[PDB]
């Protein structure tokens, strides 16, 4: 479903955004997870180009 | 502490509450220093307190900061510069460097 | 009655047939009666001061037998009267003064007094009072606190079906909702379980508050089931049979007794076995052994002699079962009566579930509910059971809860105790179960029957008793220790306890908000309003569209059309016109009670449960004569539905066509043809009109206007009846008839108008005279008109010429053109009063000066200001002025080499203090009609604040002198009168001295001792008048109490004349809204061929999408009443005669037939008609009754009188070329309204201004007003395209970077375009609150 | 940081921070002190729960900021909120060079620029007037142009004229949902506090005049002038997004006026004579010879790019009225005559536009809808159209279905008096026969409001469809609908009590008659729960968008 499949996303600066962030951040600190951006929503965070 | 002891019977007692100096004859020292006092003993605000419609407005996001400088103004800065310099180049040589040197 | 002095100015035309039986009360009333309940001597426990006193009442100490009882309270006279208290910005408030009575019992008592001593009426707080309009001011702004609409306290039963367990089988759940305490709730479940709730909390099983009633098993069983009797007699199991026990069950086995046999087995017992068993009286029938092996035995059973128990109560009995009980001697043996259909077997059930035992431990399992984790107590269990539901401190229902729940449970007493009995919960549970049995039905929230109102008064009592509560620990806890004579009722009770719970409510509260006040209506349908929000209410979020929707018991109640529209629809409503709270505080309405076939004309008052069961006729309705009902059968509604009901069958009938609506909607013309969506938003923006300048009168109108004028405080009513003695614009004096006149003191009423001053949406309120100098008036009379006001009527706005048709797209949505001849005229112009303040503080760095030497000003400049530094009285004002001089010390500059140098060149000193000053915001501009200077108390006030002071103390002496010569020439002048009956001497009195009048006596009679009355009245107000005099001036000089750090306050007040511009909102009754677009030449406006231009082009295709018929029909009939206007004004011009403008006049009035008009020739026939008609030359108003309203052949018939078309249509030419127009256009008058959104308050642009300190983005700090937020959903709309570099610049350069600002911004003067982003501050502040835990955020790579 | 009258305010975090640094400190004393087990442990747990407190607050005990009740907000609680980040979440951080207020019309405007209020200018573009007046030498420093412009000189309006010119600005409506929520506009100068907003885009905006407003946003850099002008410009965007038929569309009024343009009447100034072409077509009617309707042959040259991208041109005499000869001087080059010679209602005249743009493309697209909005406007004030109370046109019929429909239900009611019918079946019963009492009613109307002007040509008498004013509203497609007809003149509906029932005793009455007390505050429920459900339903349609963008 629409809600359940935009759940995962490589990036976790977007995750973080709409999803619970406590559970996203750890989540991912965890794993040492390495955000490349490569997308719209983390690009818009972090202030460049789209 | 001093001060809220007499503010409690005087309150009542004098049917109002004891004018801002009318505690300050009944405690000991210069009497003015009430306001002084008075104000560094507030405990301060929480910047998170809510204010109106309940929104995420909060306290602390109506503070402007005071010690930026407007750009309008930088702008300003940066073009006397320019200004002072041309108009040092206009003079001699000597006249330039004693007014850089004072 | 048969018409008043100020209805000989100005009479409204009224069509409509239905006489009116009773008339709007006051409208005020809820606000008025309810504080008026609240503070007030009762000497009883009906609400009140007196009430939440005796209920915390008598305070005794712990154990110490030293109590403090209550005497009785007063209120001491307001410190600031209204003004004064607006003014100076503290608390209309009255202070308390309590009588208190401190008995101390001997110790180790029979009780009895050491000494008591009566502390006399101690002080406890200042709490705010009502104005005589029905508000409040806590900080210098009325307020008004809005009635409450919430759930009546009592027992309540619902069902939740549907979506529990989605098994349907419904459920059954009961409520009681204390008014103050926690809540007791009992519900079922699935299996049958009887379950209970205190609060929310944890559920429980129904029988463990049983148990904590000191219930043991037997005695519940026997409270909630029959008994079954089982004999054993001779031997093997015979039972008594009632004969109705066998109906809904099958015969088990062969049921025969009395030697014949009844029913057979397999064979349905129906009515006719009953019947035989009960016309037979079959009492005891042999049953077998096996049929217990389910039957439940009622009590506990015992071997006799071995002492051990055999079974217990509550258990299933088994064939082995009855063997060990029967061999002990056991002839009887109790079962339970258990029935699947009508009788359940459920609290049976609900035993077995329960986890105690005996009292104590079902008071340690409730006390291990509601305290759990923590260790139980027996004093603890016991005192927590006992504080909830039974002691009288921590629960009461009150009057209400006490009457509803008694009068749930079909009980007689309307009014018993305050807490619950054993009795009652057991009662509720017997309710309850008797629903799921089938014999009950469940209630529902949205009946108006269980939909209390409280208002100011009630909530206000709470909010004291919460006080009282709070002091109450306290002087226990001092009572203590207490010594016996020294301490007394003083040192005890303090006053900020009391006087901060009252305070928190008035001053910050969900229900106490700022008065709407633009607006007489406004106002008024401010104060009637009701709430089912705020506390003790639900919530937006929280509650459903059940409680939202409007109800079948709203009729005549709550107006069904004016609600606000918006996140809460429903959720406030408005009052009705003519409804009124309810004894108990329910909602009743007026009814006509019809007894045989006469419709009565007593009214009676219904409340929402009281209304159900009678049937009641329509307010449009056909009866005549001795009103029988012409048509044998009339639409009436009985019970939750209206339908066709025969001619005697009616119990009532309703009173008014109007009484369904609200004075919101009851003031919109022709209602009933406009859509129900149209006409909320007309009776909601209806409220938002600002006055005008020149108040005008509605030309189109209902016949409320004139009651809403008067009700609402805004104009000035007679007092009592007379000829007005003296009228300026300042005040007016009138002089008192005799029979309206109290013996004593003689009089006059003098009424101080209001003049312009602040209101509370910065409008302006200011007062006209409307009578003349030497002019009969009678009680009860318009004095002076308020704002919007016009002649006693309530005008909203001003009725113009429209045409409806396209004008060259201009008018393009909603959008209107209106015609410069409007804005020329400065009709519709506005006046605006601003209050702007300028406050000197204390900084570390040094005190603040308000003085006139400001660095870096002209000449220019510092005109406008005095020497003192504040500017002028009547100087009139731009952007940029100076209103206060203020300047702040800031040292040490710290200037750097090259403005060092700058210095060094033009020799200027760099001033040590900063210039502060109170300068006009950008583009307004008006006038500076007042200012005021507060100081703290020991500055020196300056030189301008000590000329106001001296002006303020001259301008009050003369104020006061101006009463005492008034008062004493109409006093002297009724002596005058007196002296000259009985002793009569006309020339010869008035020659000697006033003053020595008082010296002639009278022969013996009642004018003797008159003349001592006015003697005694005399000298009383010669020292009323000083004592007053010297109050004020006190009150004059006092300094007055400011903030901390606050030295000084300068307020100055502009009053701005706005007129009429492109963006300002106008909107008629109907719903029409529209925005001004462009301001059209009288040249290029569409004319008839009498060459007449038409005020405002309203575009037709508003009409037919938006059903709003109202609108055209208030133009056409408005077109016609400006015909009869014109008529007159031709008529007027030629001077005829009073004869024949008479015969025209009446000719308007009558129209026809079959109305309820009537008319003159009572009347003078020369000084009062034409007067009348010189004030109908403008136009003929006209009442369209809401529901009773005129007819198209009225409105027609009124057009043959105008001498204009049927149609309402006529030809228009173009005033461009001149050219006809295709097709005749509607013309007529339209009443319209222009709300205040005017487009020079939402306009705002900001370039670079001010910027947020804990996160860099753009906020003002000047009034230059913060940017635009740009949002979530703008971004999705930038990405939609593809601009990523106007995306970039949004949220980096033009916000939220403190670095790539200034670096755009120089280059946009250099004139290059570019941007070197950098990273957003908000981003780079996220990463210190990452980086601010355990986690490691870094940028990797390169 | 400081406030006015020498008080303090802080973030909660110090209060957290202190307690941490506290009982550390105490521990850490503790340790020197050799303390009994029971109380150092005790220490380390109040340590564990202040740090805890600090983190993240609520997880345990929500402690309680200094002499306040509510919790103090913690370092989880800054990130988090609604939703998570407020750092992009709604709503959305603050932006420079903006502004806004009511908007209003202005109709003389090309679709490609909009109405600007001049003080906003001003206050928009003050670094670019700085920077531009010391550009020219109209002022000697940065300064003096500061000065210049807050002295309003009158030699700084031309200079402002200059950088408005060609600099697009951005404009934004409330409610944002698709990208036309945003479209560039070329900046006019306009005297007045108001926006004008051209009328061809208040469709794509959803924007009424009822006082909505709008916020305008400066785009700086040059790649956002070059990213308004070729991508977010209004002329660029002409269709839909969704669909690609034109959200340009002719809305109300301009739509009237070409429906009330070409149509015709059976006998008026100028029928049967025939012209040259529309110039001298126009002459006859501006000059008042001939009615704007009349059936004329005139001579038409009417082009055909069906050649190898190659306009054909042919001429002949079509058979027309006189303003479809007028309108046809706007159609450029290849479109037929074909498409402007019928009645050319709201529907037309959108696929007008359509094939206009799939034939000629962009350019001749928008000076094409340009013009028809002016011709439109123009046109429709001559029309004179209005509405009167005597333009709903009632069924003569109407009292006496009403009375037959009425016999029906009293015919039902016997038999269930008698039990010839059950309760159940009978409420259906009552209910179908006034539903199909409305289809009557309406049915009747709407033939009568339709066809009844009946005229005549040189004979006895014709009828043609009616040139009354609501019927041409409701034709052209302009506004009202048979629905909304319906209820005006004819019965409106049955009303349905807030359980979802329908009453049996309908609204017998409609707008241009009265409604009683009973009829109107049954249809009280339907008003509320329109309203109450759009309001909803609004709210449900936007969460519906997130959860789509996030997925996507
Ligand atoms: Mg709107």
């Amino acid at each position: 479903g629409i809600t359940k499949a935009s759940l995962a996303t490589e990036s976790f600066i977007s995750a973080a955004s709409f999803q619970e962030t406590t559970r996203v951040l750890t989540e991912a600190a965890v794993a040492g997870k390495r955000d490349e951006l490569r997308g719209l929503k983390e690009n818009v965070i972090v202030g460049r180009l789209i | 502490n001093k001060l809220n002891r007499i503010s409690r019977q005087m309150l009542q007692e004098m049917g109002r509450e004891p004018t801002p100096e009318e505690l300050a004859e009944r405690m000991l020292m210069p009497e003015d220093k009430i306001r002084k006092v008075l104000k560094i003993a507030k405990e301060p605000i929480s910047m998170e307190t809510p204010i109106g419609d309940d929104e995420d407005s909060h306290l602390g996001d109506f503070i402007e900061d005071t010690t930026l400088e407007l750009p309008l103004d930088s702008a300003t800065t940066e073009s006397l510069r320019a200004a002072t310099h041309d108009v040092l180049a206009g003079l001699t040589a000597r006249e330039a460097k004693v007014l850089r040197m004072r | 009655m048969v018409y008043s002095y100020t209805e000989k100015k100005r009479i409204r035309k009224d069509f409509g047939k239905r006489p009116q039986v009773l008339d709007v009360p006051y409208l005020l009333s809820i606000q008025l009666d309810s504080f008026q309940k609240f503070i007030e001597q009762d000497p009883e426990g009906q609400y009140g001061l007196e009430a939440a006193f005796r209920s915390v009442f008598p305070i005794q100490s712990y154990s110490g037998n030293s109590e403090l009882q209550y005497v009785s309270y007063r209120l001491g006279e307001p410190v600031f009267d209204v003004q004064e208290c607006q003014i100076r910005g503290v608390t209309y408030s009255a202070p308390l003064r309590v009588k208190l009575r401190l008995v101390i019992y001997e110790r180790e008592a029979p009780e009895g007094t050491v000494k008591d001593i009566k502390e006399q009426e101690v002080y406890m707080g200042e709490i705010p009072l009502m104005t005589d309009n029905g508000t409040f001011v806590i900080n210098g702004t009325e307020r008004v606190i809005v009635s409450q609409l919430h759930r009546s306290p009592g027992v309540f039963f619902d069902s939740d079906k549907g979506k529990t367990h989605s098994s349907g089988k419904v459920l059954y759940n009961a409520r009681i909702i204390p008014y103050r305490g926690s809540w007791l709730d009992f519900e079922f479940d699935p299996k049958d379980n009887l379950f209970v709730r205190i609060d929310r909390r944890r559920k429980l099983p129904a029988t463990i508050i049983l148990r904590a009633l000191n219930y043991t098993t037997e005695q519940i069983l026997d409270l909630f089931f029959e008994k079954v009797i089982f004999e054993i007699r001779d031997n093997k199991l015979q039972m008594e049979l009632v004969p109705e026990r066998l109906r809904g069950e099958t015969a088990s086995f062969d049921i025969e007794a009395n030697g014949k046999v009844y029913v057979e087995k397999g064979r349905r017992i129906t009515a006719r076995h009953i019947r035989q068993l009960e016309k037979d009286d079959v009492k005891l029938i042999e049953v077998p052994v096996e049929y217990i092996a389910g039957k439940v035995v009622a009590k506990d059973y015992i071997d006799e002699s071995t002492g051990e128990l055999i079974c217990a109560a509550n258990m299933e009995l088994s064939l082995d079962l009855l063997a060990k009980l029967s061999q002990s001697g056991h002839k009887r043996i109790e079962t339970l009566f258990t029935n699947d259909l009508d009788h359940g077997p459920y609290i049976s059930e609900t035993l077995r579930v329960d986890p105690t035992n005996d009292r104590l431990s079902a008071l340690v399992e409730i006390y291990r509910m509601m305290r759990p984790g923590e260790p139980p107590t027996r004093e603890a269990a016991e005192s927590l059971f006992e504080n909830l539901f039974f002691s009288e401190d921590r629960y009461d229902l009150s009057a209400v809860g006490r009457m509803k729940f008694n009068r749930s449970l079909l009980r007689e007493e309307i009014e018993g105790s305050g807490i619950l009995s054993k009795d009652d919960i057991i009662d509720v549970m017997k309710k309850l179960i008797d629903i799921r049995n089938g014999k009950g039905e469940v209630d529902d929230i949205d009946h108006l029957g269980n939909r209390r109102i409280r208002s100011v008064g009630e909530m206000a009592e709470n909010q004291f008793r919460v006080g009282l509560v709070r002091v109450e620990r306290a002087v226990k806890e001092r009572l203590s220790l207490g010594d016996l004579d020294t301490l007394m009722p003083q040192d005890m009770i303090n006053a900020k306890p009391i006087s901060a719970a009252v305070k928190e409510f008035f001053g910050s509260s969900q229900l106490s908000q700022f008065m709407d006040q633009n607006n007489p209506l406004s106002e008024i349908t401010h104060k009637r309003r009701i709430l089912a929000l705020g506390p003790g209410g639900l919530t937006r979020e929280r509650a459903g569209f059940e409680v939202r929707d409007v109800h079948p018991t709203h009729y005549g109640r709550v107006c069904p059309i004016e609600t606000p529209e918006g996140p809460n629809i429903g959720l406030i409503n408005s009052l009705s016109v003519y409804a009124q709270t309810n004894e108990y505080g329910f909602l009743e309405t007026p009814y006509r009670k019809v007894t045989d076939g006469v419709v009565t004309d007593e009214i009676h008052y219904l409340s929402a449960i009281e209304e159900g069961n009678y049937v009641i006729a329509q307010a449009n309705s056909n009866l005549d004569e001795e009103g029988h009902f012409v048509e044998d059968l009339v639409t009436c509604r009985s019970k939750g539905e209206s339908s066709l009901f025969s001619r005697d069958q009616v119990d009532y009938m309703d009173v008014s066509t109007q009484q369904v609506v609200s004075v919101g909607a009851s003031l919109i013309p022709f209602l009933e043809h406009d859509d129900a969506n149209r006409a909320l938003m007309g009776a909601n923006m209806q409220r938002q009109a600002v006055p005008t300048l020149r108040a005008d009168k509605p030309l189109v109108g209902t016949g409320m206007e004139r009651a809403v004028a008067v009700d609402s405080g805004v104009t000035a009513v007679a007092k009592r009846g007379g000829v007005v003695q003296y009228v300026d614009a300042s005040r007016i004096v009138i002089k008192v008839n005799e029979d309206e006149m109290y013996p004593g003191e003689a009089g006059i009423d003098i009424y101080n108008l209001t003049k312009y001053t602040r209101s509370n949406q910065n409008t302006c309120i200011n007062q006209m005279p409307c009578v003349s100098l030497g002019e009969p008036v009678e009680r009860g009379d318009v004095l002076a008109d308020g704002p919007s006001t016009d002649l006693g009527e309530l005008a909203l706005g001003q009725n113009m010429r429209v045409a409806f048709m396209p004008w060259n797209g201009y008018n393009f949505e909603d959008s209107i053109l209106v015609s410069e001849r409007v804005v020329q005229e400065d009709r519709f112009t506005t006046i605006h009063i601003q209050e702007l303040a300028c406050v000197s503080r204390d900084t570390k760095l040094g005190p603040e000066e308000i003085t006139a030497d400001i660095p870096n000003v002209g000449e220019a400049a510092l005109s406008k200001l005095d020497e003192s530094g504040i500017v002028y009285i009547g100087a009139e004002v731009t952007g940029g002025d100076i209103l206060v001089g203020k300047v702040t010390p800031k040292g040490e500059t710290q200037l750097t080499p090259e403005e060092k140098l700058l210095r060094a060149i033009f020799g200027e000193k760099a001033s040590d203090v900063k210039d502060s000053s109170l300068r006009v915001p950008n583009g307004v501009s008006g006038t500076v009609i007042d200012v005021q200077v507060f100081t703290r108390d020991g500055v020196e006030k300056d030189k301008r604040a000590l000329e106001i002071e001296e002006m303020q103390l001259k301008q009050a002496k003369k104020d006061l002198s101006e009463e005492l010569q008034i008062l004493e020439a109409g006093l002297f002048s009724r002596i005058r009168a007196v002296l000259v009956a009985g002793g009569v001497e006309a020339e010869k009195l008035d020659k000697l001295p006033r003053d020595r009048w008082l010296e002639l006596g009278l022969t013996d009679e009642e004018k003797q001792n008159q003349l001592e009355q006015l003697a005694e009245q005399y000298d009383e107000l010669k020292h009323e008048f000083e004592k007053k005099l010297e109050a004020k001036r006190r009150k004059i000089t006092q300094g007055d109490d400011l903030a901390p750090g606050v030295l000084k306050i300068v307020k100055v007040y502009l009053a701005v004349k706005r007129r009429i511009q492109p963006g300002d909102k106008m909107a008629g009754r109907h719903g029409n809204k529209g925005v001004i677009s462009k301001i059209n030449p009288i040249e290029d406006m569409p004319y008839d061929e009498n060459g007449t231009p038409v005020d405002i082009v309203l575009n037709p295709l508003g009409v037919p999408s938006r059903m709003n018929i109202g609108q055209i029909l208030e133009t056409h009939l408005g077109m016609a009443a400006k015909g009869i206007g014109d008529k007159i004004n031709a008529m007027l011009k030629q001077q005829q005669e009073v004869a024949k403008l008479r015969e025209f006049i009446q000719r308007a009035y009558d129209l026809g037939a079959d109305v309820r008009q009537k008319v003159d020739l009572s009347t003078f026939s020369d000084e009062e008609v034409m007067r009348l008609a010189e004030n109908l030359r403008k136009g003929m108003p006209i009442a369209t009754p809401v529901f009773d309203g005129a007819k198209e052949a009225e409105i027609k018939e009124l057009l043959k009188l105008g001498d204009l078309p049927t149609s309402g249509q006529i030809r228009l030419y173009d005033g461009r070329t001149g050219e006809q127009f295709e097709r005749p256009v509607t013309v007529g008058y339209m009443y319209m309204l222009k709300l205040n959104h005017l487009v020079d308050d939402k306009m705002h642009a900001r370039s670079t201004g001010s910027y947020s300190l804990v996160t860099q983005q753009p906020l003002g700090g000047k009034a230059q007003f913060g940017g635009q937020r740009f949002g979530e959903m703008e971004v999705w709309a930038l990405e939609a395209y593809g601009a990523a570099y106007t995306l970039q610049e949004m949220l980096t350069v033009k916000s939220d970077d403190v670095n790539g600002r200034t670096k755009m911004y120089k280059n946009i003067v250099d004139g290059n375009h570019q941007m070197e982003p950098g990273m957003p501050e908000s981003f780079n502040v996220l990463l210190k609150e990452i980086r601010s835990l355990g986690i490691n955020i870094e940028l990797e790579d390169e | 940081v400081p406030l006015d009258g020498g008080r303090f305010a802080t973030s909660d975090l110090n209060d957290l921070y202190r307690r941490v640094i506290n009982r550390n400190n105490r521990l850490k004393r503790l340790l020197d002190l050799a303390a009994p087990d029971i109380i150092v442990r005790n220490e380390k747990r109040m340590l564990q729960e202040a740090v805890d407190a600090l983190l993240d607050n609520g997880r345990r005990g929500r402690a309680i900021t200094g002499s306040n009740k509510r919790p103090l907000k913690s370092l989880a609680d800054m990130i988090k909120g609604k939703q998570g980040r407020f750092r992009q979440n709604l709503l959305g951080k603050r932006v420079d060079y903006s502004g806004r207020s009511v908007i209003t019309v202005g109709p003389y405007l090309r679709l490609h620029q909009c109405g600007l209020p001049k003080k906003m200018a001003l206050e928009l573009f003050k670094p670019f007037i700085y920077g531009k007046l010391e550009l020219r030498g109209l002022a000697t420093t940065i300064k003096a142009a500061k000065k210049m412009v807050e002295r309003e000189e009158a030699v700084v309006w031309d200079i402002l004229d200059e950088v408005i010119r060609e600099h697009p600005v951005l404009l934004n409506r409330a409610p944002t949902l698709h990208r036309l929520g945003i479209q560039a506009f070329e900046p006019v100068l306009i005297e007045g506090k108001a926006i004008q907003l051209h009328p061809l885009v208040c469709a794509a905006y959803n924007a009424d005049f009822d006082g909505d407003q709008m916020a305008v946003h400066v785009p700086l850099t040059l790649e956002a002038q070059l990213e308004a002008r070729a991508l977010m410009m209004s002329t660029n965007n002409i269709l839909s997004p969704a669909n690609g038929e034109p959200i340009i569309v002719p809305s109300q009024d301009v739509v009237l006026g070409l429906y009330y343009m070409t149509r015709d009447c059976v006998n008026a100034k100028g029928e049967g004579m025939v012209l040259t072409g529309p110039k001298e077509a126009e002459r006859l009617y501006r000059s008042g010879l001939a009615s704007l309707h009349a059936r004329v042959k005139v001579r038409i040259t009417e082009y055909e790019k069906d050649a190898n991208g190659e306009l054909v041109a042919k001429t002949s005499l079509k058979d027309t009225t006189v303003g479809r000869a007028i309108l046809w001087m706007i159609v450029p080059k290849g479109l037929p005559y074909s498409i402007v010679n019928q009645a050319l209602g709201k529907k037309a005249i959108s696929k007008m536009l359509n094939t206009c743009y799939r034939i000629l493309g962009l350019k001749p697209t928008v000076i094409f809808a340009d013009q028809i909005m002016y011709t439109g406007f123009a046109y429709a004030a001559r029309s004179g159209a209005s509405v009167g109370i005597d333009d709903m046109v009632i069924p003569e019929k109407k009292h006496e279905i009403i009375s037959e429909a009425e016999a029906e239900v009293a015919e039902i009611q016997e038999q269930f008096q008698s039990g010839l019918v059950t309760a159940g079946e009978r409420y259906n019963k009552v209910i179908d026969i006034w539903a199909a009492a409305n289809d009557r009613v309406s049915k009747a109307m709407m033939d009568n409001l339709q066809t009844e002007t009946v005229i005549n040509r040189d004979g006895q008498e014709e009828k043609q469809v009616s040139f009354n004013s609501i019927y041409m509203m409701a034709d052209s497609g302009a506004r009202g609908s048979a629905a909304q007809i319906r209820q005006l003149a004819g019965m409106r509906g049955l009303m349905a009590k807030p359980d979802g029932s329908i009453i049996e005793t309908p609204i017998t009455a409609n707008f241009r008659e009265g409604l009683n007390v009973l009829q109107y505050f049954i249809s009280t429920h339907g008003a509320r729960k329109g309203l109450a459900d759009t309001a909803l339903k609004t709210a449900n349609s936007g969460y519906l968008t997130r959860r789509l963008v996030d997925v996507a």
